Order: C-alpha cells, then structure tokens, then sequence
C-alpha cells in the first residue's frame, strides 16, 4: 500500500498516480482509489478489478476523467485524472458495490488555478538615431515576481533575437545600450535602447517562459509593437546624381539627399514605362536612391532628379 | 561558437498538397527543436516541439497531426523537417525552427522559411541579376562607386541578397521589393570605397528555386 504521484500542477493539465502493493494475492484482489478533500471525507471515486478491467465503477464525480489501470507485474495500481480542476486538490487513498476497508496512506493532489498570459506591448514608432526608446509591457494572468520574462526582436528577413531578460532571483540590471527593468507593483516590464542603430528596427516582443521548466518549455509572445528607425535629422544635401547603361537597361543613381522627398524620373522628353525608384538610408545619415528602367542599346536617355531646391538632370547619347 | 538554424528563403505549395520546411541546426545539443508560427497580425506562437532523440512531438494549443508534423529528415543528417498536411490560405506565415542554448536562458531561431499559399498552381520563375559597374565619372565625382545589382522577374516574392569580399557582409543598401502578379524585382547597391574598387568581392543571393544553396558571382 504504497502509493506515488501527487505533484504540483495547474487546472488544465493531467496528472497519474501510481500505487505498489506487495505482501498478498495481488492479482486476485480488486482495488479501489478513494479520495478525501482535504481529509476527513474518504469517498469511493474509483474500482477496479485486478483480475482484469471487468468492473471498473469511477464514476462519482470524476467521471470521464478517471482510469484505473492494473498491471500486477510491477504491482501498479494507476489512477490517471485527465482534466484535474480546483476542488480534485485532496488526499487520494488507496484501497452492486464491493466493501473496501483497508485503507492506505493516500498522496496528496494539489491542483493550482489557471494561467492566462496576457501580454501588451506598448510605445512603439517612429524614431530617430540617437534617441532614447523606452517600451512598455504590461503584464497580466500570472504570478510575476517568479516568472521568467525576455524582449525580442522580429526584424523580416532576419531571425528573431533575444534582447534582454530576468529571472525571479534575477536582480541584475543588465547595463548597455539594452536595458531590461520591471515593476513589481504595477506588473510591468521595460525595454530601453539608447541611441537607437539603424538594425534596431522591427517588432518588439514581450515574452513569458512557460513549461514543465525543461528545454520542453515554449515561448508565450505578446502583440508586439512596431520600431522604425529614420536618420538623425541633418542640414540639407543635394544629390549626386550619375547614369550607368547596361545592354537595354539604365539606372539612374541619386545619392547624399536628406530629404528624401523628391521626384526622380527617367525621360528625350519621352517619359520611360519601366521605371521604379527605390529610396534607403546609406550609413552617413542621408538617402540615397536608385530609378532604374530600360532603354536599348541606340537608344538615348535622360534622368531628372528634382530634391528640393534643386533639380539635377543627366543625359546619355547614342 | 553559438548555434545556428539554416531555413529555406521560402515555400510555396499548390493548395492542398503538402509542405516540407526544412531547418539544418549547427552547433546544437539541446534534444529539442521548437518550431513557430508568426501570422501577419497574430502574435506569434509555438505549433509545437519534436525531440531529436525519441521522435515524440508535444503540439500546443488547437494544433495536431492532421495538420503539421515535425520529423528528422534520414538523408544528409541533422534535417529536420515540418511538414505542414493539406495547405490552407490561413496556414500562410512565417515557419521558424528554434531551440534553447547558452544553458537554456535564451532562445535561437531560424532566418525564417515564409509560407506562401497559392490558390491554384504557380510558375516558380527564378531572380535574374543584371549587374552595373561604377563609372568613371562617379569615382572621379565621388571618390567611391557603387555596384548596382538588380534582381529581375522572380516568383515568388522573396529573396535574400548579400555582399562579401570578408566573411561578414558587408553593408549595402536594399531597395523595396516592387511587383505584382508574377513578377517580382528588387534592386540592391553597394557603394565601395576608392580602395576596395580593386578586391575582388563576390556577390551572394539566395531564392526558392536555387534550394538551400547560394548563388555568387565574381568582381
Ligand atoms: C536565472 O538564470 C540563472 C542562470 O545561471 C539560473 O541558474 C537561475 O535558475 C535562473 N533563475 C531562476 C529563478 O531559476
């Protein structure tokens, strides 16, 4: 009458309790699991017949979720409760209706209430290099001091990375231009990145551990909020603007321009159909751009870049 | 010496056929590869977790084998496959392999493979670069000059492009990717200094249709 199991877990989750007997027929003895809350109401929740699972009655108020399970090789009696909830915390005993009074030294289930994980991410934008980005997460459905909580960042095209994170006997204050901290009493967490880089754009990710504790655990994401980063704002600079040909097909390569705000456009007079500009940052704090189309090889062509206060045109003959 | 996951740019699949995402872990000892979800608009999560010893999956909430299925791929060693059954539109996203490392305080995940769902069949048409050299007078101008590579007429609308001389790539500016129905472009620039012009650098791009491979090309 010795019995195993009996662990810590929350509302959703199965357990299986287990229970050796040695010293008797076990194979000819039917045997019952009982279950008392708290103690001191020690009711018939489940019977089996060891012989085999010919009258198997659980069905007081566990029903559906009880098995009880013989084996007599190893002397296991098991009763696995699928779908545990707040009033199965108990002490489980191990023992029309059969008379069962031998009991035995029941294990003890406690059953925890529900974790939700709701995660908000909060503070997001558009910012410039060099600024200081303070982002919030607020944090609610589960314990926090214990918890384990991390930033992300989802950049397309690139793969997720972790930023920065704590434990519950964390008490470390990452220093850097990464910057985790949390607040205990308002249940939240905070993201910090001084003079934000330029591969310091995309989303930002609250997220929770959760698991058995183990390399089984998985990662609990928030909505996430968004981070573009611009260029520091410097005095205007008109653009270089240059035409390279290639066997039908020329590009116009503008330069050295913040703002960014012009018209660039391939024409002699006669306006191009495939033509597309595509307009990025370089790594000096201003836009460059390139306009690109199709002309043949005879062909003559123009470009005319018109940056505010300005308006640079090239031309290339035949 | 930390742990890598190397994804497929992208797949894309007829409507109801099947899905291999392929991810190749380097350097990786934790017996359990993670793969996640990120749909456009959802928070992202885990679909579920397969043990690379036993072959056990653990699917998470709402997902099961009808629908993915996660394996070690027999043939070149270290694959590991997730095999999304019976393409749906709303099974379109983003696919990651990840794992934990650095004793399991933090999380690795993969570039990423992007699930495309077409609803009937699709030409898988592969990048074409044209390749524009510096002029003479952009170095005379500009003391530097740039490499302009355009990336033409492509399906589907994914690509990654890179540059390296070095081993880590350099710094070029990525243009947005413009197109529609099937043909997609995108151009990429590298503006080089008057003292690298004579290296020899060597450009990398990588598209579906290539596999897991990358292309180069010299000068
Ligand atoms: C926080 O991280 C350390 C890393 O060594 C780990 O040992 C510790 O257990 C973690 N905190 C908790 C509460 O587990």
């Amino acid at each position: 009458l010795l019995e195993s199991g009996g662990k810590v877990t929350h509302e959703g989750q199965s357990v299986t309790l287990t229970c050796k007997a040695s010293g008797f027929n076990f194979k000819d003895y039917a045997m019952s699991w009982h279950w008392n809350p708290s103690g001191s109401n020690r009711q018939f929740v489940a019977s089996i017949s060891p012989k085999t699972g010919s009258k198997r009655e659980y069905k007081p108020s566990i029903q559906g979720r009880a098995l009880i399970t013989r084996n007599n090789e190893a002397n296991t009696v098991s009763l696995t409760l699928r779908q545990l909830r707040k009033e199965d915390s108990g002490i489980y005993y191990c023992a029309l209706a059969e008379q069962w009074e031998n009991f035995g030294p029941g294990t003890e289930l406690t059953v925890l209430p529900l974790e939700k994980t709701l995660l908000t991410e909060s503070g997001g934008g558009t910012y410039q290099a060099g600024k200081t980005l303070s982002l919030k997460c607020q944090t609610s459905g589960f314990q926090f001091k214990t918890s384990q909580l991390d930033w992300y960042l989802w950049t397309p095209g690139h793969a997720p990375l972790w930023l920065t994170g704590l434990n519950s006997s964390s008490t470390d204050a990452t220093e850097g231009r990464i910057t985790s901290s949390r607040e205990d009493n308002k249940n939240q967490i905070f993201l910090q990145i001084e003079d934000l880089g330029l591969r310091d754009s995309g989303q930002y990710h609250c997220a929770r551990r959760v698991g058995n504790g183990d390399d089984t655990d998985k990662l609990v994401f928030g909505l996430g909020t968004r981070v573009i980063v611009e260029p520091r704002p410097a005095a205007p600079l008109s653009p270089s603007v240059f035409l390279v040909r290639d066997q039908d097909a020329v590009a116009c390569l503008i330069r050295n321009f913040y703002p960014k705000e012009l018209h660039v456009s391939l024409t002699s007079g006669t306006l191009i159909s495939a033509q597309s500009l595509s307009l990025a940052p370089t790594a000096s704090g201003t836009y460059s751009a390139i306009h690109i189309g199709r002309v043949g090889e005879n062909d003559a062509i123009t470009c005319s870049v018109k940056h505010l206060g300005k308006e640079i045109h090239m031309s290339h003959q035949a | 010496s930390c742990a890598h996951m190397k994804q497929q740019v992208s797949f894309t699949g007829i409507q109801g056929d099947s899905a291999r995402i392929t991810c190749q872990v380097s350097n990786a000892v934790s017996y359990w590869i993670h793969w996640y979800r990120f749909q456009d608009g959802k928070p992202p999560q885990r679909l579920l977790c397969l043990s690379r010893e036993s072959g056990e999956l653990l699917f998470d909430e709402g997902f099961g084998s009808n629908k993915f299925h996660a394996f070690k791929d027999q043939f070149n060693g270290e694959k590991f496959i997730l095999l999304i059954k019976k393409l749906e539109v709303r099974d379109s996203g983003m696919y990651y392999c990840a794992i934990w490392d650095w004793d399991g305080l933090v999380k690795v995940f993969g570039e990423g493979t992007r699930l495309i769902v077409t609803e009937s069949a699709f030409k898988k048409k592969p990048p074409k670069p044209i390749f524009f050299l510096p002029t003479s007078e952009e170095i005379k101008q500009k003391q530097s000059g740039t490499y302009i590579c355009l990336l033409e007429d492509f399906f589907p609308n994914v690509v990654k492009t890179y540059w390296k001389e070095n081993s880590q790539p350099l710094d070029a500016q990525f243009g947005p990717i413009t197109g529609g129905g099937n043909s997609y472009s995108q151009v990429s620039w590298l503006t080089v200094k008057e003292d690298v012009l004579r290296k020899n650098l060597t450009y990398f791009y990588q598209h579906e249709d290539l596999g897991m491979e990358p292309k180069a090309f010299s000068i």
